[PDB]
């Protein structure tokens, strides 16, 4: 279990500063034996200052988001692990954040789909029933925008509109849960239709925290 | 867009609890196709890597239910993936897609692999051939760099069980490394978390793969190409980061022996595998020499009863990994110990079996000499040796019986003249320096009149031939072997355990250690040097080691730099103290080497000789204070 974090760390530090945390996290994990005390928002914190940042080029942003797929699909993060909701708050609040810059190798728009098979697997996961709604508001805002955009291929569109159908199916599903508000008192409209907006692409070349 | 949306149903219909429902059958007709879409290039890359995420994906949902069949073809798909015999028909991309696929397969259930013998042997000898193979004949890095990625997962997760197979690949890395410009610096880089993870895997090592007798010595091998791999000269043929993590290495190997070292009473210390191995691989370097002096100082290690010719030629009988072949094969060409020549084949087992499996099986226990005449009485005795294995039935030869050992009844000339021409067909066929092929009718009509003035029956040298024939040859060092080139065909106790460490390979470390520390311009790398130098200077006071304990210090004492007219105490030896850093920084630890020391006799009379100097010439630039024995001072009223 300990191990996967150093390794992997291993193939992103392969990138030639902004990757000074991860030497300063290989120095930290060499000898712990497990994952108890260590203050688990760090241990993925040069990971999402990786994928936030948009000035570094995309590359090493491809490699962090596979390496973060893996870091998922073991489930290493475990329940005992301390502050586990901050660090998952935090890794959705720094995935619909991305940017990206051109590059000649691979194509942002074959990358973008693994933003979005992340997100579906952080949403889908039990760990998302403990995300906020500030952030879930803006993953969903964020896939809206790639669904509507005309100008990525229609492939990643196709996975766009995929996801959403998908998360429709868990963000409803707690409405079984949840438990009528007030006690049936007569209501009167009084808040607007058009308030709120689609956002505008942002992942690309160029009462809420509860 | 419809093979998106497919590959999304399989996803979702595979990884709900009803995928479990699905036949153990219809998942590798599923994997066969979902699969096939990964490997294929022509497509989009973009449904490539949904491709990559959906295979990650799904096999986290398969390799989970191991805790039957599917699994069982799924190892054998990704067997002919990655092995290099598909090589022409599979390209880079899925060759590697498969590699950290088998990675994470591994990876996530793979304490629970032991148990299960199927999956284990066929993750034994057909998978490790390809991690063995593509480090020799591999050039772009990527591969290379997912290759060992897959067998530090194998190291450090399965290493306990899966023992000897751990041998022959790990000691070709030093191969190469040891012995491309950027495939070094990746195999440093990659094999650093074998040592890293692991909380003590050297210590593992010696316990289990050293002085167990089968198994070679890998963690000495292993220390003695680090510490070569320390110095700055191997930047030449290496890269400016390679010496960084040898130096982690190498600090994290003391500073593990010094975690272990916390609280032990010196007084309650005051191997039984390694006594013998000691003599038994000292032999081997006798008998790897003239070894004519060495037979008497065998039998004096009490390994053998008595000094007749009959109980050396059985001790050579046994080992056949051991000795060096050809050492042993010139042994037994020397002409004075015929007696030997004569009783050691004696032993041999000729009874029902062929000629032809007694030459494969004879070839293997020497190589063939090149000497002219010194070959003519061993290529003499193979044919003497067969007449009293074989009891002679003189009634009973007849041609009938076909495939038959009984019916030939040879005399010394007819397995003489046999055996010489059998030995000829490896030259004749299998070698590539004959150009001009020679034709078997000529060969077998050589033999006229050879049975005994008469012919040999065709019909055993027909299937001789054949038998032979299998293994030709085209156009020798280890060319890799199809049997895998192994016969698996066929707290206070730790510490006295790793006692025997620093007798072997400590001088080397010190050296290792020295000899950086001075070129070193940096404070931070030289303070931590300096650091790691008191550690194995603690560690050197349990032990006795009074050469290593000696140098140690001698070589500190000339580096603190102590062995214009004067005036606060001005002198042509303090601006030299006060300019150089590391004269400050080496003097502080060895006055504490000097203060922690228990025992008194360890030092030696030149290092007594050296620390009367250091304090006198102190004293002789007024540095530190004259009375240092006041006491003694008020008692005499002086």
């Amino acid at each position: 279990p300990v191990t996967i974090i150093i390794k992997e760390c291993i193939n992103l530090s392969t990138a030639m500063p902004f990757l000074s945390g991860f030497i300063q996290l290989r120095l930290m994990l060499n000898k712990l034996k497990n994952l108890d005390n260590i203050d688990s928002l760090t241990i993925l914190q040069p990971f999402l200052l990786i994928v936030s940042t948009s000035s570094i080029s995309g590359y090493i942003t491809s490699l962090a988001l596979d390496s973060l797929q893996k870091f998922f699909t073991l489930n290493i993060i475990n329940e005992s692990s301390q502050n586990y909701i901050g660090a998952h708050r935090a890794t959705v609040n720094a995935l619909t954040h991305c940017r990206f810059e051109g590059s000649q190798q691979l194509s942002d728009d074959s990358v973008l789909l693994k933003v979005v098979f992340l997100l579906r697997s952080i949403v889908d996961s039990p760990y998302g029933d403990l995300l906020s709604n500030s952030i879930i508001y803006d993953v969903l805002q964020t896939i809206l925008s790639l669904a509507c955009n005309n100008r990525r291929s229609e492939v990643l569109r196709n996975a766009a509109q995929s996801t959403m159908i998908a998360v429709t199916v868990k963000i409803f599903s707690k409405l079984k849960t949840i438990e009528p508000v007030n006690v049936n008192q007569i209501y009167i409209n009084d808040e607007s239709y058009t308030n709120d907006v689609l956002k505008a692409d942002t992942i690309g070349t160029n009462y809420a925290d509860d | 867009s419809v093979l998106l949306k497919v590959v999304f149903l399989l996803r979702s219909i595979v990884d709900s609890p009803y995928g479990d429902l699905l036949s153990n059958s219809i998942i590798y007709d599923v994997l066969q196709t979902i699969l096939s879409l990964a490997c294929n290039n022509r497509r989009s890359e973009v449904l490539r890597n949904a491709a990559q995420s959906t295979m990650i994906a799904v096999t986290v949902k398969i390799f989970s239910k191991l805790k039957l069949p599917v699994v069982r073809q799924y190892l054998n798909l990704l067997l002919s993936l990655i092995a290099p015999e598909n090589e022409l028909k599979h390209s880079y991309s899925t060759r590697i897609f498969g590699l950290e696929l088998i990675q994470t397969a591994l990876e996530i259930s793979g304490d629970r692999l032991q148990l299960y013998p199927r999956l284990f042997t066929l993750i034994s000898d057909p998978i490790f051939k390809s991690i063995l193979f593509i480090i020799q004949n591999t050039t772009k890095l990527s591969l290379l760099q997912a290759t060992l990625q897959l067998f530090t997962t194998l190291v450090v997760i399965l290493g306990n069980n899966l023992q000897l197979q751990i041998e022959l690949t790990l000691t070709r890395i030093f191969s190469i490394l040891l012995d491309p410009s950027i495939i070094k610096e990746l195999l440093i880089e990659q094999i650093s978390i074998l040592w890293t993870r692991s909380p003590s895997f050297f210590t593992s090592t010696f316990i289990n793969f050293d002085c167990n007798l089968d198994r070679a010595d890998v963690s000495i091998n292993f220390l003695k190409a680090l510490t070569k791999l320390a110095l700055p000269e191997s930047a030449l043929t290496t890269t400016e980061s390679v010496p960084p993590i040898c130096l982690e290495g190498l600090v994290s190997l003391v500073d593990d022996m010094f975690d272990h070292m916390k609280d032990i009473d010196r007084e309650e210390f005051g191997l039984k595998k390694r006594d013998r191995k000691t003599e038994f691989i000292e032999c081997t370097n006798a008998f790897n020499e003239k070894p004519k002096k060495g037979i008497p100082m065998l039998i004096e290690k009490g390994f053998i009863a008595s000094d007749s010719d009959k109980d050396i030629a059985e001790f050579l009988f046994n080992n056949n990994n051991r000795m060096n072949k050809k050492t042993i094969g010139l042994l037994l060409c020397h002409p004075d110990k015929v007696s030997l020549l004569n009783e050691y084949i004696r032993l041999f087992d000729f009874s029902g079996l062929r000629v032809d499996e007694a030459i494969r099986i004879l070839l293997t226990k020497f190589r063939l000499p090149g000497e002219s005449q010194q070959i003519e009485r061993i290529i003499e005795a193979f044919s003497s040796a067969y007449c009293e294995n074989q009891d002679y039935d003189p009634s009973k030869i007849s041609d009938n019986a076909e495939d038959d050992i009984s019916t030939v009844q040879p005399d010394a000339d007819s397995v003489f003249i046999l055996s010489y021409s059998i030995i000829m067909l490896n030259t004749d066929l299998h070698n590539p320096q004959v150009k001009e092929h020679m034709s078997f009718e000529d060969y077998s009509g050589n033999l006229k009149g050879c049975c005994n003035h008469k012919d040999f029956p065709f019909w055993y040298l027909d299937r001789i031939y054949c038998s032979i024939r299998d293994k030709e040859i085209v156009m020798n060092e280890k060319w890799f072997e199809d049997a895998w080139n192994n016969l698996i065909s066929s707290p206070l106790e730790l510490l006295n355990f790793d006692r025997a460490i620093f007798k072997q390979v400590g001088p080397s470390i010190v050296s290792t250690l020295f000899n950086i520390y001075v070129v070193a311009s940096d404070d931070h790398i030289s303070t931590r040097m300096i650091t790691s130098l008191d550690k194995c200077s603690y560690i050197s006071a349990f032990f006795d080691f009074k050469d290593l304990f000696n140098d140690i210090l001698n070589s500190i004492a000339k580096g603190t730099t102590l062995i214009m007219p004067l005036v606060i105490p001005v002198s042509t030896d303090a601006v030299r103290f006060g300019r150089s850093f590391k004269g400050q920084l080496n003097t502080v630890v060895f006055f504490r080497i000097i203060r922690r020391n228990k025992d008194p006799k360890i030092f030696s009379k030149e290092l007594w000789l050296n620390i009367v100097n250091i304090i006198l010439t102190l004293y002789e630039d007024l540095i530190l204070s004259p009375d240092i024995f006041p006491d003694l001072q008020k008692r005499l009223k002086l």
